[PDB]
């Protein structure tokens, strides 16, 4: 989801 | 007891609904995009390798499934956390779609919560990265997130990446102007950022040699 904070990893 | 929440990996409507519930119940929510060490609990929709999740684990916070708050709503107060922790059988056994990364993340959350809370009552402050003195050379999109993560677990993040700092550093992490080979020549652990998460996710993480940056190899 666009509303979940992106991970710190690829 | 204090009930200071953050929220992570939830739909906006979930976040709004739960902010309202938590306040109604007498707790607080820290509504920030970033991790805030003042929090005591976090409700997570989906276990992920993001700043809030990893930093909460590094500091041994309660990492809780949303059904926690639904049980609170029914009870009319904050209930006992144990049966709603992501790493607990009550949650893990009932849920589907949990992949191996997520299961490890959930289990780690419970494990670190237990470990750290036994040291609190013993009167010592000590997160997962206690004793680490870290140089960060990571993508600018991500650096501040890693810094907060590392600090949450009790690491010192050193200012900058200048060679003079290498003698104070135990770890240098990168995911990419930094003289890495120089640090490696001084036995600083020169490692991929993945080590940080696997260090938390695993009971027995693999050897650091498995995460060596290119300039640090042999």
């Amino acid at each position: 989801s666009i509303y979940f904070t992106p991970e710190l990893y690829d | 007891k204090q009930y200071i929440f953050q929220l992570s990996s939830l739909n906006p409507q979930e976040r709004i609904d739960y902010c309202h519930l938590i306040e109604k119940l007498g707790g607080l929510v820290i509504e920030k995009q970033c991790f805030d060490p003042t929090c005591t609990h976090i409700v997570v929709g989906h276990p992920l390798r993001n700043e809030k999740y990893l930093a909460s684990v590094a500091a041994g916070k309660w990492v809780l499934h949303r059904s926690y708050l639904e049980a609170c709503r029914t009870a009319g107060h904050f209930v006992q956390e144990e049966d709603y922790e992501w790493g607990s059988s009550s949650i893990l056994d009932v849920l589907t779609g949990i992949n191996v990364q997520q299961r490890r993340l959930a289990l780690a959350a419970m494990r670190w919560r237990k470990k750290i809370q036994q040291r609190q009552e013993s009167g010592i402050v000590e997160g997962a990265f206690s004793g680490w003195k870290v140089i960060l050379h990571v993508d600018q999109s991500r650096e501040a997130g890693f810094k907060r993560l590392l600090q949450s677990g009790g690491a010192k993040v050193l200012p900058g990446h200048s060679v003079p700092l290498f003698k104070e550093a135990t770890h240098l992490f990168s995911d990419l102007g930094v003289n890495i080979a120089e640090a490696a020549a001084q036995n600083v652990y020169c490692l991929r950022t993945e080590y940080i998460a696997d260090y938390l996710m695993q009971e027995s993480p693999p050897h650091v040699e498995n995460y060596c940056l290119p300039e640090a190899i042999s």
